[PDB]
RNA sequence: GCGCGCUACACUGACUGGCUCAGCGUGUCCUACGCCGGCAGGCGCGGGUAACCCGUUGAACCCCAUUCGUGAUGGGGAUCGGGGAUUGCAAUUAUUCCCCAUGAACGAGGAAUUCCCAGUAAGUGCGGGUCAUAAGCUUGCGUUGAUUAAGUCCCUGCCCUUUGUA
């Protein structure tokens, strides 16, 4: 079917993603996009920025596919 | 990242409908006249930047893109890059975008059908007209 | 010591059945640090079999027309790959990929006897090799065809596979194909 | 005081100039981290783990790369490094040593002091390759 | 100015072949057996290797 | 007397090894000063035609080769003792050239 | 320390923003609009590509000596893609490339050569040299 | 009527030069190689056509074979009869026409009427 | 007459060259200066020069 | 309406930038270097009848960054409108070549059917032949590089031996 994926983030999503992805046991652009219903752009700049801040790990950087995860 | 306040979610312009959805660079693709390398410079020769996304534009800057895109010469678009170099009637250098292009294809399709050359017969009969075979292939 | 990527371990690593115990090269005297060998391992008969479960993985991963002899990079969807299942699952991945070997393996195959149009099968034994070459052909085809057309990776699409298979999910691609063989067998007998 | 022998693969050939110093390791002016297909940085790093840094510390050795592809020069690299150390640790110190380096090298991978001898076949008239033919069509 | 060495070996080849050619056409019915040219930049000399010598004189 | 060279050419290997040898040893009794044979890339000369004249087979091909074998000796010697030495060996399928600085 | 030393992706960007802080390149007019070979289908992204280019160019001077517009235009080419047509190698934009080298000239970090190509300066040496210390000392 | 934002009227005045960069390019570099004997020849016998003929009345036909020929300011108003292959096709050469060859305005070949 | 007989030029082209054997004009080997019919030089490939290897 | 094929249907992918490796073999037409043009190309002056000069043949996939986000979309580039160059005496039924614009079918293909066992299949470029202009063709060369089999006469044919035949 038609995956109708938000460009930016609302208050209800932008709220839902600084709470709960900051723990979760995979971090990627692909699952975050996915579960939220976010744009594989906006779902990869938001984990740049959460590393930003410092409440996710970079597990290894790459062209194709960059893992994140929760620390602790 | 940030929420948009006033994000405009269809752009009116050129007699198109513009997705703002879709990155500004390629999103005015969706004007006829204008594809993914006319749009860039004009973007660029305008100074915005292109990673802002159509939607978020402000007043001053579409209506700058609209007439940057009108006029080009004024602008410092080189001559090599306008659709229209030397038009057959008042030869001038001039970008024909959607109305424009559709009105200017059909004036010069009647233009060569008018003084009967090849091409004009080819086009007025619904055949080929860059002299490929039309025996194996083209179908409908 | 020889660890694989200079980061997995291969003494931690535990086969369960004896029938595939000498099918699965991963062991002291086959742990290499890259899946990348390119050895003559198909030269001969039975000579595969001693070539590490990784670098068969990998080398099966590289199938489509387009990524014909694309090794390089099925390496490092590999390398991610078992960084993913790490991270999901906790534990080595060698354990994990040796479990999805070990269940996605068909125990009892159907043999075409009889015309073509028609069919008539008889349920027959499995080899320990041609259930790892079944295995691992699942496994890729699998990962490969659930990622064509949608976002996730190839990388974390072959860990998701891997998590399934090894737990014995009916979600794999794998299992399902699996159970399916088996349950043909079982109408034949 | 020096050896100097050639690893080859394919059409790839690397020679290394093996002499006496402070365990330096270059090829082509350039250390072996910083050789371009780094996914395979490892098969240079391979003799070097193997024996350990120990044995190439009284060693400088210049490797120099030409003709073949990339993994072609990796694989020409990688060998020319261990059938010099072999070649040195032969005629400047006991036989004993040498087996000592010899067995572990074989005992990991053959490939390392015995070269790979297959090359590309050559193609006939008829087909595309060198065994593959076009397609035949009746009717 | 020269030719090179693969157009000269060739150009040598067509010289021994159309005068062949050239020989068999007219010595045919003096059974005209084979031809050996040797080159010296001197003077180059044609051997003709045939039946019967006295009539092809 | 000055750097003559002396470039050997010709298709047959047999032939162009006995004369450039025999110019070698011929050189060495005299005592004169001689740069040995550098052999050059062999150059071999591919046509690769139909068989059929008319075109109906089943499109096989012939591959013919034509092999040159080029052999430099040079010398250090008088132009004079040079002339007599080129002169004497004549060989039916050698080219030979003297250059002379 | 030396050019070879150091890795040979982040060595070119340390050098590009080196030649931006420097601010005497002489850029051309045509930067915004013209493509950087036959085959590209897009304007270059980054909007200081010149300088990145100006870097790239000097480093390969660098590696070696004698490199003219040909052999420049030879480096920076690539695969065309002709659409139903199967691709082939096309090359670099000359214009691109004789504007780099005129704008590196302009720096004096090269020069002509006597044989007919174009060599880096003693200058030159010391600026490349210099930049690769600090990629360097950057880990 | 307009040619290039350039009148008729100045079209006639205006030399063989300055017309040169007017013209498409290939139409420009066939004048810049020059036009040989039987091109002039032609042009001689056109423009006598034109002369002779009266001022009401069109021009009388002339024949050629010269498909190839490209159309001048000079060719306006003139009756060609251009060669087909087999026969001769009759051709007002009018204003607008001044940039195309004389083979584009007799056709060669039947329309195919498939049956 | 004269300037109507050999008229056409003939410099370039499929009709400016020919075999120099058969004098055809069809399949014309013109590698190494052969400059002769390819049925031509199988026929003659073995007193040239030219040997079957492989 | 059929028969060889080439490009595709995308995210193991496009696009932009950076990095780093060939082999066969051809040049009286092969081309370095300098200048001008966005580009096709335009001028000027050199080397090579060739392990000598092009050339250390800085080739492409691939490798490493950037942007894109399942949308007939930045996949795909067919068809069409303008221009600007090179061959050639001559380019229209457009010879090739370049630039801007236009943006079709195509979401892996029914019955059916081809080719192939290791440096092989396949991906991927380069040279030769045609060649004034010139490769979606064939003929060669490297480059990256597999899955499955070590068997059978079931289908399609082949060889030998027995018989049977109007
Ligand atoms: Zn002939």
């Amino acid at each position: 079917d038609k995956l109708n994926n938000l460009v930016l983030f609302d208050k209800a999503t932008y709220d839902k993603l600084c709470k709960e992805v900051p723990n979760y046991k995979l971090i990627t652009p692909a699952v975050v996009s996915e579960r939220l219903k976010i744009r594989g752009s906006l779902a990869r700049a938001a984990l740049q920025e959460l590393l930003s801040k410092g409440l996710i790990k970079l597990v290894s950087k790459h062209r194709a596919q960059v893992i994140y995860t929760r620390n602790t | 990242l940030v929420i948009p306040e006033k994000f405009q979610h269809i752009l009116r312009v050129l007699n198109t409908n513009i997705d703002g959805r879709r990155k500004i660079a390629f999103a005015i693709t969706a004007i006829k006249g204008v594809g993914r390398r006319y749009a860039h410079v004009v973007l660029r020769k305008a100074d915005i930047d292109l990673t802002k996304r159509a939607g978020e534009l402000t007043e001053d800057e579409v209506e700058r893109v609209i007439t940057i895109m009108q006029n080009p010469r004024q602008y410092k678009i080189p001559d090599w890059f306008l659709n229209r170099q030397k038009d057959v009637k008042d030869g001038k250098y001039s970008q024909v975008l959607a109305n424009g292009l559709d009105n200017k294809l059909r004036e010069d399709l009647e233009r060569l059908k008018k003084i009967r050359a090849h091409r004009g017969l080819r086009h007025f009969w619904g055949l080929r007209v860059r002299g490929q075979h039309t025996k194996t292939t083209g179908r409908r | 010591d020889i660890k694989l990527f200079g980061k997995w371990s291969t003494d931690d690593v535990q086969i369960n059945d004896i029938s595939l115990q000498d099918y699965i090269a991963v062991k002291e005297k086959y742990a290499k640090y890259l899946p990348h060998s390119a050895g003559r391992y198909a030269a001969k008969r039975f000579r595969k079999a001693q070539c590490p479960i990784v670098e068969r993985l990998t080398n099966s991963m590289m199938m489509h027309g387009r990524n014909n002899g694309k090794k390089l990079m099925t390496v490092r969807i590999v390398k991610h790959a078992f960084e993913i299942i790490h991270l999901l699952t906790g534990e080595n991945p060698l354990q994990v990929l040796v479990n999805a070997i070990i269940n996605s393996g068909p125990r009892e195959d159907s043999t075409r006897i009889g015309r073509a149009g028609t069919v008539r099968r008889q349920a027959v034994d499995v080899s320990p090799l041609r259930r790892v070459n079944q295995a691992i052909w699942l496994l890729c085809t699998g990962a490969r065809e659930a990622a064509f057309r949608n976002i996730k990776t190839i990388a974390e699409c072959l860990a998701d596979e891997l998590i399934n298979a090894a737990k014995g999910s009916s979600n794999s691609y794998a299992i399902k194909k699996k159970d399916e063989l088996e349950r043909v067998a079982k109408s034949n007998r | 005081q020096s050896v100097q022998v050639f690893g080859r693969k394919k059409t790839a050939t690397a020679v290394a100039h093996c002499k006496r110093g402070n365990g330096l390791i270059k090829v082509n002016g350039r250390p072996l981290e910083m050789i371009e297909p780094r996914t395979l940085q490892y098969k240079l790093l391979e003799p070097v783990l193997l024996l350990g840094k120990e044995r190439f510390a009284g060693v400088d050795i210049r490797v120099r790369v030409k003709g073949g592809g990339h993994v072609a020069q990796i694989y020409a690299i990688r060998q020319s490094i261990s059938k010099a150390l072999v070649a040195y640790y032969q005629k400047y110190v006991d036989e004993a040593s040498k087996k000592e380096i010899k067995d572990i090298l074989i005992q990991y991978d053959r490939t390392l002091l015995v070269a790979d001898p297959r090359r590309c076949e050559s193609k006939k008239f008829g087909g595309p390759g060198a065994r593959a033919r076009y397609q035949k069509s009746y009717r | 100015v020269q030719i090179s060495k693969k157009r000269k070996f060739v150009a040598d080849g067509i010289f021994k072949a159309e005068l062949n050619e050239f020989l068999t056409r007219e010595l045919a019915e003096d059974g005209y057996s084979g031809v050996e040219v040797r080159v010296t930049p001197t003077r180059t000399e044609i051997i003709i290797l045939a039946t019967r010598t006295q009539n092809v004189l | 007397i000055h750097r003559i060279r002396i470039t050997l050419t010709s298709r047959n290997v047999k032939s162009l090894e006995k004369v450039c040898a025999d110019l070698i040893r011929g050189a060495k009794e005299k005592n004169l000063k001689v740069k040995g044979p550098v052999r050059m890339p062999t150059k071999t000369l591919r046509i690769t035609t139909r068989k059929t004249p008319c075109g109906e087979g089943s499109k096989t091909w012939d591959r013919f080769q034509m092999r040159i074998h080029k052999r430099l000796i040079d010398l250090h010697s008088p132009s004079e003792i040079v002339k007599q030495i080129t002169s004497i060996s004549i060989e039916p399928g050698v080219e030979v050239e003297v250059t002379i600085a | 320390v030396t050019v070879k030393d150091v890795n040979q992706q982040e060595f070119v960007r340390a050098l590009a923003a080196f030649l931006k802080k420097s601010g005497k390149l002489k850029v051309p007019e045509w930067v915004d609009t013209v493509k950087l070979a036959k085959h590209k289908e897009l304007a270059p992204y980054d909007e200081n590509w010149f300088y990145t280019r100006a870097a790239s160019t000097a480093r390969h001077l660098y590696l070696r000596g004698g490199a003219g517009v040909g052999s420049m235009t030879k480096i920076y080419g690539g695969r065309q893609r002709n659409g139903v047509m199967p691709s082939h190698f096309s090359r670099g934009s000359k214009s691109v490339a004789r504007r780099v080298l005129q704008a590196l000239e302009g720096l004096k970090m090269v020069e002509k050569d006597q044989d007919g190509g174009r060599k880096l300066t003693p200058q030159g040496q010391r600026d490349l040299d210099r930049i690769a210390g600090q990629v360097a000392a950057a880990n | 009527f307009t040619y290039r934002g350039v009148d008729l009227d100045q079209l006639l005045d205006m030399s063989y030069e300055q017309l040169m960069q007017l013209y498409s390019a290939r139409q420009r570099r066939r004048l810049n190689r020059g036009l040989r004997r039987k091109q002039h020849s032609l042009l001689k016998r056109l423009r006598k056509a034109k002369k002779e003929a009266p001022p009401m009345e069109k021009p009388e036909v002339v024949k050629t074979h010269l498909r190839d020929m490209i159309i001048l300011p000079e060719m306006v108003g003139s009756m060609v009869g251009v060669y087909n292959g087999k026969t001769f096709n009759q051709v007002e050469i009018k204003p607008e026409m001044i940039g195309h060859y004389l083979g584009e305005f007799s056709i060669t070949y039947k329309p195919v009427k498939h049956g | 007459h004269q300037q109507l007989y050999w008229s056409h030029p003939r410099k370039f082209g499929q009709g400016s060259r020919s075999c120099r054997v058969c004098s055809n004009r069809h399949g014309l080997i013109r590698k190494y200066g052969l400059n002769m019919c390819r049925q031509c030089f199988r026929q003659y490939a073995k007193d040239i020069g030219f040997i079957k290897l492989d």
